[PDB]
This record gives structure tokens, C-alpha cells and sequence, in this order.
């Protein structure tokens, strides 16, 4: 998973 | 002749790029109005062992916030650790006054924090001078986003914080504060990067008075930083990287300083 | 005395990154502390595999991180990439070559050779490498892997494995003994500031299955002697020239690791 | 738990 801003 | 690399052009470290994305998001894409961007030195606590977080890495590493790591952050240090940093920053302060240097600025604040209630509960912080009791600030600060950096080679871990600090109207003089504490703030400034060394004293009707010792590094020029971020979103990202690199480098210097 | 426009930090002195410091210790240990005689130090682009899922390793980190070897993370490293990835990197470096040819630039060196790896038996294994062109012996060694160091890189398509090896020269197998293994190797090499960068293709045929073709990229220190001397200084107190070199190496690795379609 | 070389 990855945060939206990255 | 010597070149930095086979491209002979400087490259952005992985950490700097990620943090820059993080800041660009809350400065530009989902902009925060009265944004404050600070980093505090502390300890990453594992909720199971209740000790410092343990991770099979060997360098300063950002933790992915999308995972549930069972962790909490303690913004505190021993008074001895605080005094060590205080002497270090003082030496750095004195050295920066020498010829050929970009000098430090200094600002020592002794304040009182008073917390009030609201209607739709949900905090109002009123800061005042201990001296003349004159209002310093009256805000409603809300935490927006956090980003932790586990730093195994050092005594501290870092928590970069983005907050929304909304200036609000003063509470009526006839409603009582829910909490009252004292705060000693020793502020150093270098190239608009605010390094605050704070000490928080809180009374109790039953238990001994406690003292929390903190260190915070923050961007002092948000308007200019916002400008750098807008450029980054539009291709010109070098000025933002340069600025974030400076922030982080100051943080790393302080983080390594330990007895 | 002029006043600078900006300063790199509030000390106005350069600081070493955590990663560079750690790697520098790792290299110093196997160069100076417990010295390896015929040492080879190289980094390969590849993939960290989770031994439980057989897919790329996952970790709750958001940047290039050096995994701690004293833990058992149940992982292996695959030195391989697709032909497309291997070709994409080749186009990039050809352009990096072309640009270094200009005035004011330290120029790349270039080489393209083909070789044959021949493996022999013992009482381990021996490797004889030959130039497929003129057919003399390029090398005749008894290479031993001493230690590794893995870098997990969640933002890129490749992970890194830094390797320290012991490449001991041995006399040729006597006489017309049979090789227990035989594979061809294409080597497209680049050199910049004595940092060797090699895109290799390894083809191995099988009496039953299809011929496999392995695509690798390695970055290594061309000048071990100089590096050894730098590590001795670091162990003695002057560790700036070692950090400068290791920084250079890693920066070159990082440029490549980020190069993807 | 850290390697000898560090």
C-alpha cells in the first residue's frame, strides 16, 4: 500500500 | 577535475523527495489555510513492549503511515539531554556570529498556556506572557497529518507534523480554563528555520509537578515554502528540494548530538 | 570575507548521510579490520524476494533503507531484470556516455566484449573465463562470497545488493579435464571515474529445457587499492575521502536504480 | 542486535 501523496 | 556522479548533476535523496511530496500535498493539492509544519525529537514507542520501537533497518527511514505498526510517539527527553542540546545550540549560535557566516537570531519566551472549552465538543489555547500577562496567541490547533522517521543510530526519532492552527476569538473572561500550564521557549532562528527548545511545566493537585523537555524544528516562512511547493507541482521542484533538504539536515544534526 | 547566499545547514559544514556512514563501516571492516586479500566490491540491481510469498519483499518503509543482517527476514535476492528493462538502462547509459564526451566533462570509457565461463570441480568450484574472440584466459579464480548488504527501495523497480567477494587466482585445471558447467556472457561495460558499470547478458543452454537469458547490471569499485587506502585513513580519523567515494558509488547506483520505463 | 562492523 501507499499513501495518496506518494 | 571531479564530478559528483556520471551525470555531473546533483540528485535528490529518496527521503527528501518523499517528504517533499508529503509537504506539497498539504500545501498545494489539499491546502491547509493556517498551516504549521514542525518536527519534534522524541521516542518511537512500541505499544506491545512499551519500550523504544525496534526495526530491522540500519538507517534513518520513513515509516509507511498506511500500515498499522502498533506504535506511539513520545515528544520528550531527559533534562540532561535537553541541557546538552542547549549548550550545543548556544555554541552554534555564537559561531554563526563570526565573519562570513549567516547569523542566528534569538528569542526567549516565557509563557502561560490556558485551555478553554467550546460548544460543539474542541479546544481553545490561549497563550500569554508570564510577565505582563499580555495575550500572545489565541488559536484552535488541529493535527492534520503525521510522518515518523525511525532513526536506529541515534538516541531520538523524528515526527514531522502538519497542523492547522486557526486564530479564533477570545473566550469570555467569565469562563474557566480546563487546563493551565507554564512554557519556557528558547527560540533560535537560522535562515528562517525555527529551532525551538521548549520546557513544559504542569501542576497537579495530587501528584508532583512534571517537566516535559522538547525540541522542535519548523519552517518559519510558510508563504515562501508554499511558493516553492507550487513550483514543484509545476515541474520546477529544485527550490523545494533545497529547502526541505535544509530542514532535514538541521534536524539530523540535532538528532545526532548526544552525550 | 564574503557572506554566502545560503548555507547547507546551521553549522555550515557538510554532514554525512546515515546510509553512507553505515556502508563505509561495512567496507572498512572487510578492507582494513578483517582484510580480504583479493577483494571485489560490487552492487547489483535486482529484486528482494519474500521467501514466503515468492513475490517482491514488502516493508512499511518509504525510502531506500539498509536491511539489518543480524535479523532473519526470510528473504533472497534475484539478480535479474527483463530484457526491456536491460535495454532501457542501456539506452540511458549510451546517452550518459555521449554527454560525457563533451568539453568540461570527465568522459566515460566504453567496452563491449563476449566471454565464456567454464566451471571445474574440486575436493567448491573453479571458474575459468575466456575471451570468446581470441580465446585466451581472461581470469582463473576461486571466487568466494564473503558478505552481503541489501537495500530495499520501495520507490524504484529494483532493489540493491552490495557484495564483498574473495576472488582468489588459481592455476589452470590440469589437464584436458571436463568442465561441469558452460555458459556464454555478453558484457557491455562503462567506466566513469574508475566506477565500473557493466550490463551483462548470461545465456545458458539446457539438454532439455529452453535456453535462458539472464539480464544483469553491476556497479563496482574499479580502484580497490585507492579505496583500501581511503579506508585506512577513515579508520585513522580522516574519513572524508572514504565518504566522498562511497557517496559517489551510491549516487551512481541510485541514478540507475531510478531509471525505468 | 547490530553487526560487529557497526
Amino acid at each position: 500500500r501507499t499513501p495518496a501523496w506518494n | 577535475k571531479i564530478e559528483m556522479n556520471f551525470l555531473n548533476k546533483p540528485i535528490v535523496p529518496d527521503t527528501t523527495k518523499v517528504i517533499s511530496n508529503f509537504l506539497t500535498h498539504y500545501l498545494i493539492t489539499e491546502p491547509v489555510e493556517h498551516v504549521e509544519i514542525e518536527a519534534k525529537l522524541g521516542t518511537l514507542i512500541d505499544l506491545e513492549t512499551q519500550n523504544r520501537f525496534e526495526f530491522p533497518v540500519m538507517n534513518e527511514t520513513i515509516l509507511n503511515p498506511e500500515f498499522n505498526l502498533r506504535t506511539r510517539f513520545e515528544s520528550d527527553m531527559t533534562a540532561s539531554e535537553h541541557k546538552y542540546l542547549n549548550e550545543f545550540l548556544n555554541q552554534a549560535f555564537r559561531d554563526s556570529q563570526k565573519p562570513g557566516r549567516l547569523p542566528f537570531a534569538y528569542k526567549h519566551t516565557k509563557q502561560v498556556d490556558l485551555f478553554y472549552e467550546t460548544e460543539d465538543n474542541d479546544k481553545i489555547r490561549v497563550s500569554k506572557n508570564q510577565s505582563d500577562n499580555q495575550v500572545l496567541a489565541c488559536v484552535k490547533k488541529r493535527r492534520v497529518a503525521d510522518l515518523f522517521l525511525y532513526c536506529p543510530n541515534d538516541a531520538f526519532d523524528i515526527r514531522i507534523s502538519i497542523s492547522d492552527e486557526l486564530p479564533v476569538s477570545m473566550p469570555s473572561g467569565n469562563q474557566q480554563p480546563s487546563l493551565t500550564r507554564l512554557k519556557d521557549r528558547v527560540g533560535y532562528v537560522h535562515q528562517e528555520i525555527k529551532i525551538d527548545l521548549t520546557k513544559t511545566t504542569q501542576n497537579d493537585p495530587v501528584y508532583d509537578t512534571t517537566e516535559r523537555h522538547e525540541l522542535e524544528v519548523e519552517f518559519g516562512n510558510i508563504a515562501d515554502l508554499r511558493d516553492r511547493a507550487q513550483k514543484a507541482k509545476d515541474g520546477m521542484e529544485a527550490p523545494l528540494f533545497r529547502r526541505v533538504q535544509l530542514f532535514m539536515d538541521n534536524v539530523r544534526i540535532l538528532r545526532r548530538e548526544h552525550s
